[PDB]
Parts: C-alpha cells; structure tokens; sequence
C-alpha cells in the first residue's frame, strides 16, 4: 500500500505552546511534473467530521488560521501550530492523494499537560445479584490519574490472570485534565468460588511500586 | 453554503445489504468528484470509494465487488450500495466532495451515517450495584454488562448526583457491550443518603434502578 505513519500518536501540550506533528510517507508524494506534494492534513474535533486544514503539504485551506502551518517534502511532513489554542486540542490526520487507494495516517491527538497525579484505586467483588445468575465480575476503578499511561494486573490467590479482562479508558477529563480507567475481570461463579484473594494492581509512574487493592472472598 | 447529509445507515447482520445516500446542496454537483470515507470504531480513517465527474469509479480492495458507488446528477445525490456486509464494515460513513473541480481531495465532509454489522441479538444489560469492600471519600459503582445495541443511558440519583461521576466508554466483548460507572462522594454522605444507579436501554425498552446497598454484618 502507500503507508502513512504519524508520530507521536499523542502529544501532551500547554495552551500557548508551539507544537509540531510528524507525518511520514512510505513512498515519496512529490510529483516531478509539477513539484507538488500530494499531502493533506485534516482536523477532527469530537463529534465532528474531519475538516481539511492543509493541502499540497503547505497550502492552508481558506478560513484556516495562520497559526497552522504545513511543511516538508517527499516522505517527511510536518504540521506546526505556532501558539496552540484550547480548541486545537484534538486529533489531526495526514492523508496522501498521490495514488489509489487514498490512505490516511493513524492520527495525532493533542492533549493538555497538567502535572502527574496518582490513581485512586477501588476494587469491587461480584454483586450477590450477579452471583445468583452464575456470573462473577470483579471490577477495579483507577480514577483521576496523570499521565494516561497505566497498567493493570489482576492477581488471584497471588497468581496473575489475563483471560476475561475487559478494560476501558476515559478521554481526558475536561474539568481536571486527568484520566480514569475501568478494569473488569469476569469469571464463572464456580471459578470465582475456587479462590480467595483477588487483587487489582496498578502500575503508574507516580509510584515505584504497584498500587494494590484486594479483598478476600 | 456546501451541505452534505448522509442517510441510510443502520444495524444489519453479517452478509446483509444497505444503501447509503448523500444529499448535496449549495454547489454545482456535476462539477465535482465525490467519495465515501469511513471511520472505524478504532477511529482510523479508511477511504472506501470515489466517483469521477464522468462516472469513473475507484474502490479500496476490501469492498471491491461488494460495494457500488454511484451518483445522480439530476437529484444531487451520491450513493453507496453495500452488499455482503462484514463485521469490519462497521464504521461511520462520510460522503465527501472534492475540494476543487480537479480531483477527489476530501475538501468537504458530511456529518456521517453509522453502519453497524453485527450478529448480536438485542439484549438488555444486566445491571449490578458495586458496593465498596474492606477514608474521607468513598467510591461507589455500577456495572452495566452485556447489552446490544448501543446506547444505554446511565444516571445517578436520576441526575441529581452529577459531580464525582465517571462513566466509562462502552466496550465490546463477545459481540456484547459492557459499560461501568463510578461515583465518588463524601463518606458522611453515604450510606446516610441513598444512592441509586439508573440505567435505560431504549431498544430492549428497559429501564432499571439499582440502589447501592452498603456491605456489612446484618449477615446471619
């Protein structure tokens, strides 16, 4: 294919900052005939369609603010925002239209820097109600942490279980710029009752050791 | 000025068929190349097909021989006929118009129409209260497990409890969605004051309330 790669996939930014996004091309997009790069950038705000931002690598679309600037050539392209505004905190996609199939980069999301915060971790045994139906989900909330990178391990009677884990991550909170995560371990009731110690352990850069939350059945 | 509006999206079973339409207005439609571009649940953008100003069509391999892009200049509409639908085809489908009278550069996009391809049966969620186990604040929760299709609506105390709430995006496992929500309050607030999980699933037409009961020894 012609493969488009964007780096990094996410970027922590402060309002008023100058930021730069990379888009790389697996084959050159520079057409010799007219010296144009067949490369476009799009912005996509939450709930909205992508909107064309830049084309021919460096031509701003009309009504696109001067702080947006595209550059580069061949296989290496750059989207620069002079001074980022809050409404710029979103996903940007590069796209080649040099050949078919038209192909997109995976996008770069801009997010707000805020200062690191430790997760608040909570573990919940299966409800008696779910138990009656022969199911047993164990739920762990990891709330209000920063940065977004986090790891959760389930340990049952001291040993690690990976199958049957369902994870979910919030978007950056609009009020406090923190992240939260939900981890659900679903067992059969029978298997839940073959064990005693259930442990949710969170590895986050705010601690050199795991944050552990446990209960005994 | 330029308006694009997609329609015809919906839920279908694998192997199913659909026809999307894209109503255009506010420009000379015959002048422009048009396209369909989809956005997957993973939020990847995938070009699906393009049609030239002279009815030449272009497809991405995955939909070749299954989808057909067409235009009707007399009515200013672009179509995408979809057949033999697959799980992978699940996406938001956008129609686009070329930026200029030249090529198919995606200059203008509609707001999209959603296509879901799933073999799941319509399923009401199981809603379980999550009570804290063995201070200053306390975190309660609600697990909304195994439902289809999206969406559900979850409130705490009918909407009264709004701050300290996290509701996690639905996630798919075994063709069913699971969602959860946490609510964090003052320890003196609960269990002194009642707290209840309200889940609505408007498709199975179910509405469920779940009071979070505090754990403790009124054990036998």
């Amino acid at each position: 294919d012609i493969v488009m790669s964007q780096s990094p996939s996410s970027l922590a930014v402060s309002v008023g900052e100058k930021v730069t996004m990379s888009c790389k091309s697996s084959q050159s997009l520079l057409y010799r005939g007219n010296q144009m790069n067949y490369l476009a950038w799009y912005q996509q705000k939450p709930g909205q369609s992508p909107k064309l931002l830049i084309y021919w690598a460096s031509t701003r679309e009309s009504g696109v603010p001067d702080r947006f600037t595209g550059s580069g050539s061949g296989t290496e392209f750059t989207l620069t925002i002079s001074s980022v505004k809050a409404e710029d905190l979103t996903v940007y996609y590069c796209q080649q239209y040099y050949t078919y199939p038209r192909t997109f980069g995976g996008g770069t999301k801009l997010e707000i820097k805020r200062a690191d915060a430790a997760p608040t971790v909570s573990i919940f045994p299966p409800s008696s109600e779910q138990l009656t139906s022969g199911g047993a989900s164990v739920v762990c909330f990891l709330n209000n942490f920063y940065p977004k990178d986090i790891n959760v391990k389930w340990k049952i009677d001291g040993s690690e279980r990976q199958n049957g884990v369902l994870n979910s991550w919030t978007d950056q909170d609009s009020k406090d710029s923190t992240y939260s995560m939900s981890s659900t371990l679903t067992l059969t009731k029978d298997e839940y009752e073959r064990h005693n110690s259930y442990t949710c352990e969170a590895t986050h850069k705010t601690s050199t050791s795991p944050i552990v939350k446990s209960f005994n059945r | 000025e330029v308006q694009l509006q997609e329609s015809g999206g919906g839920l279908v079973k694998p192997g199913g068929s659909l026809k999307l339409s894209c109503a255009a207005s506010g420009f000379t439609f015959s002048t422009y190349a048009m396209s369909w571009v989809r956005q997957t649940p993973e939020k990847r953008l995938e070009w699906v097909a393009s049609i030239s100003t002279g009815d030449n069509t272009y497809y991405t391999d995955s939909v070749r021989g299954r989808f057909t892009i067409s235009r009707d200049n007399a009515r200013n509409i672009l179509y995408l006929q979809m057949s033999s639908l697959r799980s992978e085809d699940t996406a938001m489908y956008f129609c686009t118009r070329g930026r200029g009278d030249r090529g198919d550069l995606f200059g203008y996009w509609g707001q999209g129409t959603l296509v879901t391809v799933s073999s799941a049966k319509t399923t009401a969620p199981s809603v379980y209260p999550l009570a804290p186990v063995c201070g200053s604040s306390v975190t309660l929760g609600c697990l909304v497990k195994g439902y289809f299709p999206e969406p559900v609506t979850l409130t705490w105390n009918s909407g009264s409890l709004s701050s300290g709430v996290h509701t996690f995006p639905a996630v798919l496992q075994s063709d069913l969605y699971t969602l959860s929500s946490s609510v964090t309050v003052t320890s003196s607030t609960w269990p002194s004051q009642s707290i209840t999980c309200n889940v609505a699933h408007p498709a199975s037409s179910t509405k469920v309330d779940k009071k979070i009961e505090p754990r403790g020894p009124t054990i036998k």
